[PDB]
């Protein structure tokens, strides 16, 4: 998943426990997501909030 | 007495744009003789004295061209007016021989003036601008103190705001309760020339230094 | 080069803005709402001129005299000169 | 030499024990002497006097030198407290020569002893004693101020709180966010003569000394 936003959970906080708990889900079922800097790239810039359990 | 360095210390201190060190100097003259109050925060020069120093300046180099006393004072005032928005003075590197140089180029051949200069008083700072300044310390102490207590009471009205609230929160920023250690240790670990000085005083130095 | 320095110091100015002065008032042009007092005094056999303003005496400079010998030569010349270069621009404009 | 200012800027602001007056003078124990520094920008009396100089005052000029300097030193060094457990130094303002008379008294017998206010030394006060303005502002002017930003992001905090629910009920926490300008306006205007506090120097001992020191500690 490739975007300019490092950290798109300005809306509700709900949405973004929801996306959490998913992500939970998929990574118990063995899917692994993928995002990298793109508005900025370098810097470690990116994925303010998905490097929380997103590797 | 009183009445002149009260009416002197009302004036706004002008800081030469001499991009080189730091003047605090004041200046004020209308009336009374002139108050060119000429400090380099080392040694202020108390040029209070009556017309001796300044016909002996103006007759010494000038055996025909004589100008009024009126005239002197006019242009001393005239002086600085374009400043305060060139008269600069320029120091040397050089020892204790302490001699200015003006080689600005105006008509060719170098004008020739001469700065005099008195020993340095090792006896002229210590005795009265910082009680003023422990005034306004003192203020400043009384507003961080008052900021405080409004911080303080803010929280308390805050810890209000949880039963209340509930508010969209973003789960990094959750208020903990008070702790005098960590809030010291905070002010002082963390956030702990003469130019800085000036130009970050010259503003607030006006506010207290009345009243 | 006597008197000058005086009229760079006390003001605390340059050149070029003396010049530029000397070039607006020796040569042609006057403002109406700039009074000018060329006053030379004749009856205190004292041959000098100043310039006021806001209400001050200041300097501009000085200039002693010695009479010359052949004024009417000089002044004929002058008025030919005048007059030649009268006949020249008026022949450039004809041709422009 | 590089140690006397460094040795001395250190000691709290602590009043002496006058009787009268209420003078800002500090002095730091230190082994090679002593050296009373007063900053205030204007005037200076501090005591400080060259070893050969005095010993030659000592030897041919003052006869009442009955004690060895290593009493005094001896003195100097075992005195661990600063305030006095209970020696008052008195003062007679008089005339414009302050002479403090330091009555030198340990138990028992008052031994004469009198001070007197020369000349100070050029160099390391005019080196040395223009620095606290400077070590002020760059520390103290900067963090206070960075007080009162903390402040206004907690104002904002509260602000956008309000605005995105949790809106204030009671009016007791019913109050306006705070405002630099305002609160410098109505001290000016209504609160300034009331909030005029010198008297003793009460926060001189309490919280100006300490928070001092740590602007001097730099």
């Amino acid at each position: 998943l490739f975007t300019n936003e490092d950290n798109p959970h300005g809306n509700d906080s709900a949405k973004a426990s929801r996306a959490r708990t998913k992500a939970g889900d998929l990574r118990d079922t063995g899917i692994f997501l993928d995002l990298m800097h793109l508005k900025k790239p370098g810097g470690f810039d990116i994925s303010l909030f998905y490097r929380d359990i997103i590797s | 007495m009183e009445e002149l360095e009260q009416g002197l210390l009302m004036q706004p201190w002008a800081w030469l744009q001499l991009a080189e060190n730091s003047l605090l100097a004041k200046v004020f003259i209308t009336k009374q003789g002139y108050a060119l109050l000429v400090s380099d925060l080392q040694q202020v020069w108390h040029e209070q004295v009556d017309t001796s120093v300044v016909s002996q300046r103006a007759k010494e180099l000038n055996k025909r061209l004589t100008a009024p006393p009126a005239a002197f004072l006019c242009h001393l005032d005239n002086l600085l007016r374009p400043l305060l928005k060139e008269a600069t003075f320029s120091c040397d590197c050089v020892a204790d021989a302490l001699i200015l140089r003006v080689r600005s180029e105006l008509s060719g051949l170098p004008f020739y003036w001469n700065f005099h200069c008195m020993l340095a008083s090792p006896s002229l700072v210590s005795q009265h601008l910082i009680r003023p300044l422990m005034g306004m310390s003192l203020a400043l102490q009384c507003q961080v103190r008052e900021l405080a207590t409004l911080l303080h009471m803010k929280d308390l009205e805050i810890q209000d705001y949880q039963e209340s609230g509930a508010t969209l929160i973003r789960d990094r920023l959750k208020t903990e309760p008070f702790e005098e250690n960590s809030f010291l240790e905070q002010f002082m670990i963390e956030k702990l020339d003469g130019k800085p000085f000036v130009m970050n005083l010259q503003d607030l130095y006006m506010a207290v230094t009345t009243q | 080069e006597s008197e000058i320095s005086q009229e760079a110091d006390d003001m605390a100015m340059e050149k070029g803005k003396y010049v530029g002065e000397l070039r607006k008032a020796l040569l042609s042009g006057a403002g109406p709402a700039d009074v000018y007092t060329f006053n030379f005094s004749k009856e205190s056999c004292y041959f000098f001129f100043e310039k006021n303003l806001k209400d001050v005496s200041f300097r501009l400079g000085s200039f002693n005299l010695e009479k010359v010998e052949n004024p009417a030569e000089v002044i004929r010349e002058l008025i030919c000169y005048c007059l030649d270069t009268i006949a020249e621009n008026q022949a450039k404009n004809e041709h422009l």
